């Protein structure tokens, strides 16, 4: 988030954010007691050791973990997708499994599911979260930051996009003129999207040609296409 | 003159009955009634056989048999040996039937017939043996038969010779019963009656092998058939007994084995029940007796379709135990470096290792030295097969890696490698078999989770946890012609069989509780529309200790079908302190 402000506490409690050994790199989306959807560009070649990622339930502020929402959770399982391709960047989308359980508060609620056959009009305002970084060369955000871009269609996000290869599980999302979109080290945000006072997970932020420039829109795993991968874990 | 139905001697001073000529027993005072010449036979010209070897033939061996010719055979060997008869071929019609009579005289015991099969090896523990052969066919197409005696001593057998036999050749040394209701027969390959018995030999895997079985007959009632076997000599130790026995019927009683001594106790020490499949069964039991004993395998027949064979049989001393890199490679390139391995590899190193096999085989990637960076550097081991490249798992570092089994014939390994710290290395060998990795799933309706374990019914569906791969609960009860996502009906499953439920006491309680044993949340509403499955529907109930008891009864008047509408989980709904602001 380049062009976006201070979220409020608690705004966004499916928004869960991964330590690796006491440092953020990719946010995660709580959906089941135990299990969580994050992107599979950050957690490639991490699956050996489970236990170095620190899954932080409910926080809002990366320097006040001593909060009494906060619960401390761990990782004990990181299930890739399997038809991810690190190089081509696709299925770019993963699950990581919780060590024990977390009751549901008002600061730890999981997020909805996009079922199989929706249709995702474009143009449609999408809200984004994550602790990512105010600008490209910069540091990140303390704050929990947010912002909103449009949804675009696949031909033109295609068009947009030259360099790489859009395939039909990745729907892109930004603003035409740049200015706010995702950044560095916010790749693994979800793609919360209102459908009758619903935020499903209709994306995660993937990949981007350069961050907070004009005509480059992010790229969002098309989590709709991963439902029955996901449902076969949650149980 | 001597009455009617009698013949006189030479002397012609005594009469005697017709049936004692060529018996045996001496019964002229000049032993007239045992000359050769009048009991010559027209099969080979000679009637008594002192010598300890030799041959008798038919009626003309070397050609077809054109009259029907009574013969006769009585070998009387020296006392404490026995006479051992080798048929090296027989084939005749089945109304010449061959007797084998056990001593001589009126007391001659018959022990078996033969006819249309080859006996093989007979050995009979008397000194005087009575063969007899009628011939009651006239077709000439049969050869005839040519079998020759043996002499040896069967005091010198010891008791593996005497329980070991593998039913390949005749019977080695068993004697069967003659007091029970029929007699072991000898067929090779396939019996009659199909779909019932051992269809192959189980020593040689094939139909060419020999082995018994009950006889195939139209047996209207129940028949006893009974083996009995040579004394045993006591041991300091047991033995244990080892047998394949094959029990596939639909009318199998009972397969037992009875142990005889000489005060006639018998004891039951094995016994089957019920239908075993068309395998052959491993079964042994521990034989431990301080006296002589004897081995006899009673089987108790009952009506057609229901056969049972035995084969190997044999005794055991003790208890019976419980930029340039390679590419595709092939099976004689098992052992392999990557592309500079006897030391640390360089940097920008990008190599592949498309492993080829055989179609249906899949690939066993074994590690026997995996030292490498730390994420920065790793390795994809890949299931392509096609341009489409799968994921199979991502290695990295130094450790002790676990196996990687593949599924289909091809297998992609790419080394992603960094320009500086450049490490040491990995090291591996392939070996190609057949479903490597996942065990063999148990049958014998044995269900296999995903972890590899076996659980049949003890928890499907019911409310374990014994797989912890969470596979023992899965699909089972779902929507059936739903409308949409979370709508549907309530069909379940027992076991197998994908059936409804019924709705006799439904409440809403059980509603919401088969919505999230759904998966989906509370249970919104419930309407019963009309009754259409005609599956074994349930009664699905409660109990206040907190599981469903769900009774599969079939018996129900105007049953209803609940037409299940859950609510949403918990979705995306902000139920903090938030407000709307548009900035």
């Amino acid at each position: 988030i380049v062009g976006g402000s201070n979220a409020k506490e608690g705004a966004w409690p499916w928004v869960v954010g991964l330590y690796y050994g006491g440092r953020l790199l990719c946010g995660a989306s709580l959906v089941s007691s135990d299990w969580l959807v994050s992107a599979a560009h950050c957690v490639y070649g991490r699956n050996l050791e489970p236990s170095k990622w620190t899954a932080i339930l409910g926080l809002h502020m990366k320097s006040n973990l001593t909060s009494p929402q906060t619960v401390p959770r761990l990782i004990d399982e990181i299930v890739i997708n399997p038809h991810y391709n690190r190089r081509r960047k696709d299925n770019d989308i993963a699950m990581m499994h919780l060590e024990f359980k977390v009751n549901y508060t008002d600061y730890i609620q999981p997020i909805c599911l996009p079922e199989e056959n929706q249709v995702f009009p474009p143009g449609r305002n999408c809200s984004i979260a994550g602790w990512g970084t105010v600008v490209y060369q910069g540091t990140t955000a303390n704050i929990l930051q947010e912002a909103d871009v449009p949804l675009l269609s696949n031909e033109r996000c295609q068009q947009q996009m030259p360099e790489y290869n859009i395939t039909e599980n990745m729907i892109c999302a930004g603003y035409e003129e740049g200015g706010i979109d995702s950044c560095q080290g916010d790749s693994g945000g979800p793609l919360m999207c209102q459908e009758n006072n619903r935020w499903f997970l209709a994306g995660v932020t993937s990949f981007g040609y350069k961050c907070a420039l004009p005509n480059r829109p992010g790229v969002y795993a098309r989590v709709s296409r991963f439902t029955e991968w996901i449902q076969s874990f949650l149980h | 003159e001597c009455l009617p139905g009698s013949s006189p001697c030479t002397d012609a001073l005594t009469c005697i009955k017709a049936d004692l000529f060529c018996d045996g027993e001496v019964n002229c005072p000049d032993g007239s009634d045992e000359d050769n010449k009048m009991c010559a036979t027209v099969c080979d010209g000679r009637f008594l056989l002192t010598g300890s070897s030799g041959s008798f033939q038919a009626t003309h061996y070397p050609k077809p048999s054109e009259t029907s010719v009574v013969c006769q055979w009585i070998i009387r060997v020296n006392q404490g040996l026995s006479i051992k008869l080798s048929f090296d071929d027989f084939n005749t019609y089945y109304t010449d039937i061959l007797d084998i009579y056990e001593g001589v005289g009126s007391s001659k015991i018959l022990r078996a017939s033969i006819w249309e099969t080859n006996p093989g090896t007979i050995r009979i523990f008397s000194n005087q043996v009575t063969a007899t052969f009628l011939i009651e066919s006239d077709e000439s197409d049969y050869v005839g038969f040519n079998a020759t005696y043996t002499a040896f001593n069967s005091s010198e057998l010891n008791n593996y010779e005497k329980i070991n036999c593998n039913f390949e050749d005749g019977f080695c040394f068993w004697v069967q019963d003659l007091n029970d209701d029929n007699e072991w027969e000898r067929i090779q390959g396939s019996t009659f009656s199909p779909f019932t018995g051992p269809n192959f030999d189980h020593t040689f895997g094939n139909a060419s092998g020999f082995y018994i079985s009950t006889p195939t007959g139209p047996g209207g009632r129940q028949e006893r058939v009974g083996l009995l076997s040579l004394p045993l000599d006591p041991t300091l130790e047991p033995a244990c007994l080892s047998f394949w026995y094959h029990m596939y019927g639909e009318n199998v009683h009972k397969l037992s084995i009875n142990i005889s001594n000489d005060q006639n106790m018998e004891k039951t020490v094995f016994q089957k029940e019920g239908n075993y499949g068309d395998n052959w069964n491993y079964g042994q039991v521990t034989l431990n007796e301080t006296v002589k004993f004897k081995v006899a395998f009673n089987a108790f027949k009952n009506k057609i379709l229901s056969d049972i064979a035995l084969d190997d049989i044999s005794l055991t001393y003790g208890i019976c135990n419980g930029c340039g890199g390679p590419f595709e490679l092939w099976e004689p390139n098992t052992t392999f470096s990557s592309t500079n391995f006897p030391n640390s590899y360089p940097n920008l190193a990008f190599c592949v290792w498309i492993l080829n096999a055989q179609k249906g085989k899949n690939i066993q990637l074994h590690f026997q030295e995996f030292d490498l960076e730390n994420i920065n550097d790793v390795v994809e081991i890949r299931d392509g097969e096609e341009a489409d490249s799968l994921l199979l798992a991502v290695y990295t570092g130094p450790g002790p890696v676990k196996d990687v089994f593949s599924t289909t014939n091809r297998m992609t390994v790419l080394l992603i490698t960094n320009d500086v710290l450049a490490r040491g290395g990995f090291k591996a060998n392939f070996t190609t078999g057949y479903h490597l990795g996942i065990p063999e799933p148990c049958k014998a309706d044995h269900f296999q989770c995903k972890n590899g374990e076996c659980v049949p019914l003890v928890n499907l569906c019911d409310g374990h946890l014994h797989c912890e791969d969470g596979s023992d609960e899965a699909d089972c009860v779902r929507f059936f012609n739903g409308t949409t996502n979370n709508n549907g009906l309530v069909r379940f499953r027992i076991q197998s069989i994908w059936h409804t439920a019924c709705a006799e006491n439904w409440t809403t309680q059980i509603s919401n509780d088969v919505c999230q044993l759904l998966g989906l949340g509370s249970g919104n509403s419930s309407k019963p529309i009309f009754p259409t499955d005609g599956g074994p529907f349930v009664k699905l109930n409660t109990a206040p200790d907190g599981h469903l008891i769900l009774t599969p009864s079939q018996q129900c008047l105007q049953d209803s079908l609940i037409r299940l509408q859950c609510n949403h989980k918990s979705c995306g709904k902000k139920l903090a302190a938030q407000d709307i602001t548009p900035k």
